[PDB]
């Protein structure tokens, strides 16, 4: 019934608060100055970048791209911790869990990245940096076209004014996608996603009673996500070829290969 | 095959 679906939205929301340190809540506080706490160090150019190293953790584009690698890796670890709390996920065939995560974590990275973005830039190092969108375009090809698709998604996506408790179910719906290439056993995956989709719809009716067909609007964006992902994998294919001083992190390499 | 993922999962 409706009761069991609110319980599921609650379990998911709690796991999400526990698994993800910088939530959309904090991120909007920071981005609005409404935190009334220490503003982030703004990185708008080459000099601001190198002055910034104190609040952050050989070529600039190559250094930016490879620093995002450590962030991606800690994201994959947070998202993997999170998936394990999705009821019935860990009881799946371990080979299915790996496949769902492999195809899922980048779609969730771009989903949650949008929480940290406005039209002008994106929070970095857990909200204590803010790197400008223009500075990121300012990078040298093929690095100047890396974050611009994500800024483009984030501005349309942030329109739906979702909050952490909507995103917690939405994330879980993305992971439990029964149509991932290579799934040994689709049905029990689709059983869980059916429940999650029902929980998401309830949550969206309750938390946004004025907002209408937010549920429908949000399922079409799960498509926008897959293309920002395939576009992303190609741009890596290119720079893995054109730039071979660069090291791809082992974990990132496990994911993107056979994708 | 996916030894870091297998390991993050089964951790």
């Amino acid at each position: 019934e409706s009761a069991d679906l609110r319980a599921l939205a609650k379990h998911l929301y709690d796991s999400y608060i526990k698994s993800f340190p910088l939530t959309k809540a904090k991120a909007r506080a920071i981005l609005t100055g409404k935190t009334t706490d220490k503003s982030p160090f703004v990185i708008y150019d080459m000099n601001s970048l190198m002055m910034g190293e104190d609040k952050i953790k050989k070529e600039v584009a190559i250094r930016i791209f490879q620093g995002c690698q450590f962030c991606s890796v800690e994201a994959v670890q947070e998202i993997t911790e999170y998936a394990k709390s999705i009821p019935g996920f860990v009881n799946l065939d371990l080979n299915d869990q790996v496949t769902l995560l492999k195809y899922g974590v980048h779609e969730i990275i771009y989903t949650m990245l949008a929480s940290l973005m406005n039209k002008d830039g994106v929070l970095i190092s857990e909200g204590q940096g803010f790197m400008t969108r223009e500075f990121l375009k300012s990078l040298r090809k093929p690095f100047g076209d890396f974050m611009e698709p994500k800024f483009e998604f984030a501005v349309k996506f942030n329109a739906l004014e979702l909050d952490d408790s909507d995103l917690a179910i939405f994330i879980a719906v993305i992971i439990l996608s029964g149509d991932r290439p290579g799934l040994l056993n689709v049905k029990p995956i689709e059983d869980i996603q059916d429940n999650l989709l029902q929980a998401l719809e309830l949550q969206l009716k309750l938390n946004h009673p004025e907002s209408s067909q937010l549920f429908a609007k949000l399922l079409q964006k799960m498509t926008d996500l897959r293309q920002i992902v395939t576009e992303h994998v190609q741009l890596l294919q290119v720079i893995k070829k054109t730039e071979t001083d660069m090291s791809l992190h082992p974990l990132l390499q496990e994911i993107y290969k056979d994708l | 095959r996916h030894k870091i993922l297998h390991r993050l999962l089964q951790e």
